[PDB]
């Protein structure tokens, strides 16, 4: 088949509706809960949050089977999770042959492409009243596997698709389906620090920003204006975000350009608006309570992975 | 033209170019890489090795990068290493007997024609862990750096498929064909024709040796949100009993893929291929840190000897640097220059740093005929104000020491310190995991915040501070093991901001005996005054003044390398036996200092004998006792209260 | 190829056996007794001979042995045949065993690779288990599925499944068969689990282990929890545990080439473990009459025996005395009802750290015949006492060799007493109250017996023992466990400069490699035999 002559994957991305409204839609940011069944495989954009994705790993799309005797190749095709190999020689020269010399396979001629899974979880403000939200799975392949990391706003795009499960063989009525979705593109409203590069407009943004002046105290003014005053502490948070400067000893040590801050004080005065604005704006952000699951939930877990036997 | 299918690799041209590079390589990389006497870099290996009868050889990548005619060989051994090496194992015998032509020899030629040869490319182009290996670049020469968790037993594999016919007093034989066996069902038609009558025996057949190793990956860069992975691989025969728990490693190999079964029941398989690595060479040592005790590991040495595998166990030396060492030891500013050189980025902390270095010498490792052992390790404590380089010192030592683990606070337990038992995710069987205590068996065991630790975790170190032996009695496991690691750790004060006028043997939130049995402690009070503060200020600022502190090399500081190698030769070749003069100055020292127990006796001797090891004496002396008791009373600051 | 060779080996070997006879006249020229060996064997019909390697490898320069030791199994059937011939030749319902002892070399388990296959090779290790005698398929009949035609033969080692040939071959399918049980021969079996020894071990290490299997009358010479020196050949067996592992996996398949027109491929997967077998095993790990007759005649030899039992340690005579009577047991029989006693005695000591308590442990575990050092803390009682299997490897369960189950007629030296758990001291109490134990899990019940004599190690609450309070408020361990104790000791220090100086002298002299500072009246050697005399004197 022509699939092993392909030196190119494809990964779509849908429109942003800003252009669909130009000249006049189809796929809005949707829920884990608002599938409505009929949206299997239709074109879609889901938001939410990624809890846990496994590591990228390889998976066949096309076999390379060669003959010992005929010296010719065979192309065994799989799209399932599984297959059964091809051992006896059904070759084309062995067809016109008494003896049927055994064939075997390759480790390089045989096509490959990776396969990685990810779990969305639902956004809070769109859960209806009193309702415990629910989960979902996606499958990805190949190139875009590296554009996903847990803890972020996301707008996955693609298509929601089925697969073979029926429950577990007693609580059944037939035709039942476990399911998944296709990954083709990632946008996220949170731009991590390592995606930065200047251009002919964002440099203009920084320009017109710096042009006004008073830039330092202006920043520490714009930090969470919902709450009153104490510019000295808004400034200290700004500096916590900066972190500092990394320096290396070059003798087997470095030292952090990193900050650590505290705001002791009595109640009544505002305390928490700060932290919530912080984790609102800063990426790679985190809130915790004080007590509850502090035993290990601030710490490293141990878990087996669904899609592959491994101790992650 | 000669060429391989799907390949751009010639046999004989590779042989010729190999040979010409081989006849022509004379420290070229010193010239072309950089600015840095000798001649024919490689050829000496190949001249020397013959009389010693060894079928191995090591090899760089850079020397191909240096020589002219090897730049294309680089990308080809890279892509087709087992193929390029199936070539070179032949090109090597070819070059051998093309070089013997200029020589007349006693008849050693009964062997080399019967011989094989193999290579080991070790120092190669860097690779970024595991994540980089998207499937584009599977099955390629690769390099990595990390440490060990778990070792399996030996996989055998059919290597000669013996076959017993049922009749006609006839055996049969057949070998493996890309990793299978196709039993000949027939019965050797001529003598007897029974088209499926034959049997199989194992005790005849030839077996391979294969082993698998769990490894922890220790990169130099990671992305935003990273965490450890645990990878398996495969080594094969003549490499067995080399790499195990307690070792950091730089390594090489080949990344590959493989599927697995759905069951023990039929041939239905997985769309996704489990990955792995096959092994090409391992690097057990390096430059930026010293090596194992040469006494500890004797049985392993003589085993590798008997096995005729000689991949490294100890770094080797030069005589010109031996002389360099006997020169550098002649001067008398050792006892301070070592100190100034341990930590140029830091202020004085003289006795502190000196004690660090003396533990890095360790001391004495004696045994008795059957009923004694006394080990070179002295358990160390620190205490005093925060806001100093205590933690920095400790990170530094944990780096620079080869065999050691770091612990913090109350997040640790006896279970995760002595043996614990678990299950494999692949085999689903009951396999164990070694403990962080025993992993450092020989070297460093580092802790921080000793005070808040659980009394359950603090209960175990009663015995480790004496015998270097943990014991276990839990599920299916009964064995008292060895944990020769040393202890080196911080304590924090009682309360905060200190209490100058109080018995500091009570001012810690820590009881007496635990503290008294430490061989030595160091104290980090503040004593605020200029002439110690401004100097430190510039001392730490001029670090920041540069992008990295090379102009810290001023004020007489050594490099790490001559230092570490001097240390290693010291650690590995001298044995100071105790002397008579030191008795009368040690005894009175201990007794008069009692005015708090007998362990500081053992501390003084195990540290003064290290003072003797330093200066490269094969004897202790009275004087070592002097600085010993001196610096002890300086440590706890005898004069104040 | 050895169709020619092996019978020549047979001839050469039976020649070796016969040409040697009972010499050693006046303890002179050793000639080899194998003739009278099998004579004295046929006296009892045990059929189970020994061989020495030395007196074999003398003749023919041992080049005989050099290749035999690697290619044993190829010649082994022929080896036994010549014995049968010799027995036929010189002696007048026959199955046999053989063994070769006193090999020169040792290989640890790590010292065994894939070239010693079918090779005799001597290993030593340790035991943690035994298993169930189950008599084994030596010979066994079969019968035709269409007549009473019996076949009294067997495929024996593996391939235990199917003969072919029928006496009256006229059959539609002679390929398969029936069976029978009685026209058969059997022989015993036994399984252990073999284990590393401590004095040979690496770093970052577990005692790597593996299975060994017995045969024949030499069985009953196994034992749990003891070091042993085995000898046999590198038997191996299939496995599938080794699945999920990398790289490629061998697989067997019959040929379909050169013959055609005749899972249909009949494919078997093959992957194995390297177990071991044993031809013979031994328990590793006179003028003595005059020796002990001379020692006993003294009077202060009490004091000698006292002081000689921890020259490694300084003073504290009470420790010495108590430990010297601890091994000595009390007569548990002196009753009439059959309600009985915990005849032995028990110990503990207290003392602040910076003390030499653990020196005594390490001594006695470095001396004791039966003993163990353990945690005191890092242990479940499932480790002390025996947690057992639930019907694994098909066959029935087997009681695990308990750690605290051990110390039969001995000791379980245990340090770190204070940090014991709730349930472990509970179990200990149950162990001490009677001299018996009861166990259960998965419905199974147990009952065991022991007379354990503990010495162990106290650690006070803060370590500091307030001299003006009583024992209980400081000990922190409940009454019954604090009770049953014939003895308690205390070891606490103070300023005495004259004696402290000589103590430091002793300590620092100990950093003189193997000095003569420990010069005792005598050593462990005669002590152990003195104990084995004395344990059974009955006053
Ligand atoms: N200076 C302020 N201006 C406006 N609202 C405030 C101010 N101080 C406190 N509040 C209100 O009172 C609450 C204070 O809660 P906060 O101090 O953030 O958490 P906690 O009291 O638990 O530390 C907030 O909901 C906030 O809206
Ligand atoms: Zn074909
Ligand atoms: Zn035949
Ligand atoms: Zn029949």
């Amino acid at each position: 088949p022509p699939n092993l002559t392909r030196r190119y994957f494809l990964y779509f991305k849908p429109l942003s509706q800003n252009c669909a409204r130009r000249y006049r839609i189809s796929s809005k940011p949707l829920s884990v809960r608002q599938i409505k069944g009929d949206f299997l495989g239709q074109l879609i954009t889901v938001r939410g949050i990624i809890t846990r994705v496994s590591d990228v790993k390889p998976a066949v799309e096309v076999i390379a089977y060669t003959c010992d005797q005929c010296g010719y190749e065979v192309f065994q095709e799989v799209n399932s999770r599984t297959f059964t190999p091809l051992s006896e020689c059904t070759s084309e020269e062995c067809s016109q042959n008494q003896t049927k010399g055994q064939l075997f396979m390759s480790t390089r001629a045989s096509k490959f492409s990776a396969f990685q899974e990810c779990k969305i979880q639902e956004l809070s403000q769109q859960v209806p009243v009193g309702h415990i939200p629910r989960s979902l799975n996606i499958h990805v392949n190949g190139t875009l596997v590296r554009s996903l990391s847990p803890g972020d706003i996301v707008d996955v795009t693609g298509i929601f698709l089925p697969a073979p499960y029926t429950g577990f063989k007693a609580l059944k009525a037939g035709l039942l389906t476990e399911t998944y979705l296709e990954a083709q593109f990632v946008r996220q409203h949170k731009k991590k620090f390592a995606s930065f590069s200047l251009t002919s407009d964002v440099e203009e943004r920084v320009m017109e920003l710096i042009t006004s002046g008073d830039v330092y105290n202006r920043l520490a003014k714009s930090i969470a204006p919902e709450i009153y005053g104490n510019l000295d502490v808004k400034k200290a948070l700004l500096l916590l975000l900066v972190g500092g400067v990394d320096k290396r000893v070059g003798d087997g040590m470095k030292i952090r350009g990193d900050i650590n801050v505290c705001l002791m004080g009595d109640p009544g005065v505002a305390k928490s608006q700060l932290l919530k604005a912080i984790c609102k704006i800063s990426p790679r952000g985190v809130y915790t309570t004080g007590k509850g699951s502090s035993g290990v939930g601030l710490t490293a877990a141990v878990m087996k992975d669904p899609v592959t036997d491994e101790m992650i | 033209l000669r060429i391989i299918w799907g390949t751009n690799v010639s046999i004989q041209e590779c042989t010729t170019n190999f040979r010409n590079f081989l006849m022509s390589f004379k420290y070229k990389f010193r010239k072309i890489l950089d600015e840095r006497d000798e001649e024919l870099y490689y050829i000496k290996q190949l001249n020397e090795m013959r009389e010693l009868g060894t079928s191995n050889l090591n090899l760089d990548a850079r020397n191909l990068l240096a020589y002219k005619q090897t730049e294309d060989l680089y990308h080809q051994l890279l892509n087709y290493p087992q193929e390029v090496i199936s070539i070179m194992d032949q090109t090597i015998k070819d070059c051998m007997v093309s070089l013997i032509v200029d020589n007349n020899l006693d008849y050693d030629l009964d062997e080399i024609e019967t011989k094989f040869y193999k290579v080991r490319p070790y120092n190669v182009g860097s690779c970024k862990g595991m994540r980089e290996l998207n499937p584009n670049d599977i099955d390629k020469l690769i390099n990595l750096k990390g440490l060990v968790l778990r070792s399996t037993p030996v996989i055998p594999d059919m290597k000669v498929a013996f076959f017993k016919c049922n009749v006609c007093d006839h055996t049969m034989a057949v070998e493996i064909d890309r990793g299978v066996i196709q039993e000949p069902a027939r019965c050797e038609r001529i003598d007897c024709n029974e088209p499926n009558s034959m049997s199989l025996i194992h005790n005849r057949c030839s077996f391979a040796d294969k082993q698998v190793i769990k490894l922890q990956e220790t990169p130099d860069f990671v992305p935003d949100g990273q965490t450890p992975h645990s990878i398996s691989l495969c080594v094969y025969d003549e490499l067995v009993d080399s790499c195990r728990a307690g070792d950091r490693i730089e390594v090489t190999g080949t990344f590959r893929s493989i599927p697995i079964r759905a069951n023990s029941r039929q041939r239905v398989l997985k769309s996704l291929y489990k990955t792995y690595v096959d092994v090409v060479h391992v690097k057990k040592v390096s430059d930026k840190r010293l090596d194992v005790d040469t006494s500890t590991i004797e049985q392993e040495l003589m085993q590798n000897k008997v096995d005729h595998n000689e991949v490294e166990e100890v770094r080797q030396i030069t005589d010109q640097d031996l002389a360099k060492i006997r020169e550098v030891a002649a001067r008398e500013d050792l006892y301070s220059l070592l100190a100034r050189s341990i930590a140029p980025s830091i202020y004085e902390l003289e006795d502190v740093k000196k004690g660090i270095l003396l533990q890095l010498f360790g001391g004495t490792n004696k045994t008795f005929t059957k009923g004694g052992r006394y080990r070179g390790d002295i358990n160390i404590l620190l205490c005093g104000d925060p806001s100093t380089s205590k933690s920095q010192i400790l990170q530094y030592v944990h780096k620079i020491t080869p065999r050691g683990v770091y612990t913090s606070g109350k997040g640790s337990s006896a279970v995760g310190l002595t043996a614990y038992i678990t299950r494999d995710v692949d085999t689903k069987q009951l396999v164990l995991e070694s403990g962080a205590l025993v992993l450092s068996d020989g070297g460093v065991c580092c802790i921080d915040e000793f005070d808040k630790m659980s009394d359950s975790t603090r209960s175990v170190l009663h015995e480790v501070m004496e015998q270097q032996t943990i014991s276990i009695a839990k599920a299916g496991i009964i064995t008292t093991l060895n944990a020769r690691s040393s202890i080196l750790a911080s304590a924090n004060p009682i309360g905060s901001r200190y209490n100058p006028n109080l018995p500091v043997t009570e001012n810690i939130d820590l009881p007496p005996p635990l503290l008294s049995r430490f061989d030595l402690v160091y104290l980090v009070l503040d004593k605020v005054d200029e002439k110690n503060d401004r100097e430190l200020a510039k001392h730490l600022t001029n670090l920041y003044l540069e992008d990295k502190p090379e102009h810290i090399s001023q004020d007489d500081v050594l490099p790490v390398e001559f230092l570490t190698m001097y240390i290693s030769y010291a650690k590995e070749h001298i044995h100071p036996i105790i002397t008579e003069a030191a008795k009368t100055e040690l005894v009175r020292a201990y007794v008069g200092m009692r005015k708090a127990t007998t362990r500081q006796l053992e501390s003084m001797i195990r540290l003064a004998e290290a003072h003797a090891k330093m200066k490269l004496k094969n004897v202790v002396e009275l004087e070592d006792v002097q600085e010993a008791v001196r610096l002890i009373r300086s440590a706890i600051k005898d004069y104040a209260t | 190829v050895d169709d020619v060779t092996g019978e020549k080996v047979r001839e050469a070997f039976e020649q070796f056996l016969e040409d040697f006879s009972v010499q050693s006249t006046d303890t002179g020229e050793v000639e080899k007794v194998y003739r009278a060996q099998i004579e004295f064997m046929k006296i009892y019909d045990l059929n189970t001979i020994y061989i020495d390697y030395q007196h074999l490898s003398m003749r023919e320069n041992g080049a005989l042995a050099m290749a035999i030791s690697e290619q044993y199994y190829r010649f082994l059937p022929f080896l036994q045949k010549g014995l049968r011939r010799v027995v036929r030749k010189y002696a007048p319902e026959r199955v046999f065993q053989i063994s070769f002892f006193n090999l020169p070399t040792v290989h640890r388990i790590r010292d065994i690779r894939s070239e010693k296959i079918g090779s005799l090779l001597s290993i030593s290790g340790t035991v943690t288990r035994t298993s169930e005698v189950r008599p084994e398929l030596y010979k066994a009949s079969f019968t035709c599925d269409m007549c009473r035609a019996i076949v009294d033969n067997v495929e024996q080692s593996f391939k235990y499944t199917e003969p072919t040939f029928c006496p009256n071959p006229s059959c539609e399918n002679r390929a398969f068969w029936t069976l029978n049980v009685t026209r058969s021969r059997f022989l015993d079996w036994q399984k252990v689990r073999i284990q590393e020894n401590a004095n040979e071990i690496p770093t970052g290490s577990m005692p790597r282990t593996l299975d060994v299997i017995l045969r024949g009358d030499s069985v009953e010479r196994a034992k749990p929890g003891d070091r042993c020196k085995f000898t046999g050949v590198e038997i191996v067996v299939p496995d599938v545990t080794q699945l999920g592992l990398p790289g490629v996996k061998p697989s067997s398949t019959l040929d379909t080439r050169g013959i055609s027109k005749t899972r249909s491929l009949g494919v078997r997967d093959l992957t194995y473990k390297i177990s071991f077998l044993a031809c013979h095993v031994i328990s590793i790990g006179s003028d003595e009459i005059n020796e002990l007759k001379e020692m006993v005649k003294d009077e202060h030899i009490y004091d000698k025996l006292v002081r000689s039992i921890a020259p490694a340690v300084f003073g504290h005579e009470a420790v010495k005395k108590g430990i010297l009577l601890q091994m000595l047991g009390g007569v548990h029989k002196s009753t009439v009802e059959g309600i009985k006693l915990r005849g032995d005695i028990n110990i503990c000591v207290v003392g602040d750290p910076s003390t030499s308590k653990s020196q005594f442990l390490k001594y006695v575990v470095g001396f004791a015949p039966r003993s163990v050092y353990t945690s005191g803390k890092a242990s479940s009682a499932a480790g002390l006492t025996a947690a057992v299997v639930r019907d694994e490897e098909g066959g029935d369960y087997t009681i695990e060799a308990g750690a605290l189950m051990l110390a039969d007629n001995g000791i379980c030296c245990i340090d770190e007493f204070d940090k014991m758990d709730i349930s472990d001291q509970v179990a200990i109490h149950e162990a001490m109250e009677q001299q018996t134990i009861s166990i259960a899990k998965a419905g199974i019940h147990a009952t065991l017996n022991a007379r354990t004599s503990i010495l162990a190690a106290a650690n006070p609450v803060g370590g500091r023992y307030n001299r003006k309070l009583s024992l209980r408020g400081n000990l922190n361990m409940t009454a019954p466990i604090m009770s049953r104790f014939d003895l308690f000791f205390v070891i606490l220090d103070d300023c005495n400069e004259k004696i402290d100086t000589e103590l430091a002298s002793h300590i620092v002299d100990l950093h003189m490699k193997r000095d003569e500072a420990i010069e005792p009246p005598f050593s462990a050697e005669q002590l152990r035999r003195y104990i084995k005399y004395a344990r059974t004197f009955k006053p």
